[PDB]
């Protein structure tokens, strides 16, 4: 009960910024934070709902030759910039794009999520 | 430690 997700639609290829490794039950999942200027920053509060796309799974190899899975979950570029420099503003972001896939997939995603510090992006593009 | 998969791949 803190902030929010909010799906706008996109295509698609944007442009990667950083790559996060969680689990569901089943394997390993990926969730790459992308960043597009053609996607809205949240709007500007009086008094967060956080605008972004929830890209479709796609499968990907790990470092071993296995298959796991990769989600796209791309933000305003501008919003992306003060994400890059602000762990809070980050960590939660992600918290926020986890659950936003773990709604509209029904997955039961790890919390305890690993950031990718040398890997920007699980996939190509 | 590095995680297993956490290896630069130009995208």
């Amino acid at each position: 009960a803190h902030s929010a997700a909010l799906e706008v639609l996109f295509q698609g290829p944007g442009q990667p910024g950083f790559c996060i490794k969680t689990n569901s039950s089943e394997g390993k999942v990926f969730i790459n934070i992308c960043h597009s200027p053609s996607i809205p920053p949240p709007a500007d509060v009086t008094e967060f709902r956080i605008p972004m796309s929830l890209g479709e799974p796609h499968a990907e190899l790990d470092a071993k030759g296995q298959g796991c899975t990769a989600y796209d979950v791309a933000v305003n570029s501008d919003f992306y910039r003060r994400m890059q420099n602000s762990d809070f503003l980050r960590e939660l972001v992600i918290t926020i794009a986890r659950e936003g896939l773990e709604d509209k997939y029904n997955l039961q995603l790890n919390p305890e999520w690993r950031m990718m510090k040398n890997r920007p992006f699980m996939g190509s593009i | 430690a590095l995680d297993s998969d956490d290896e630069f791949v130009p995208y």
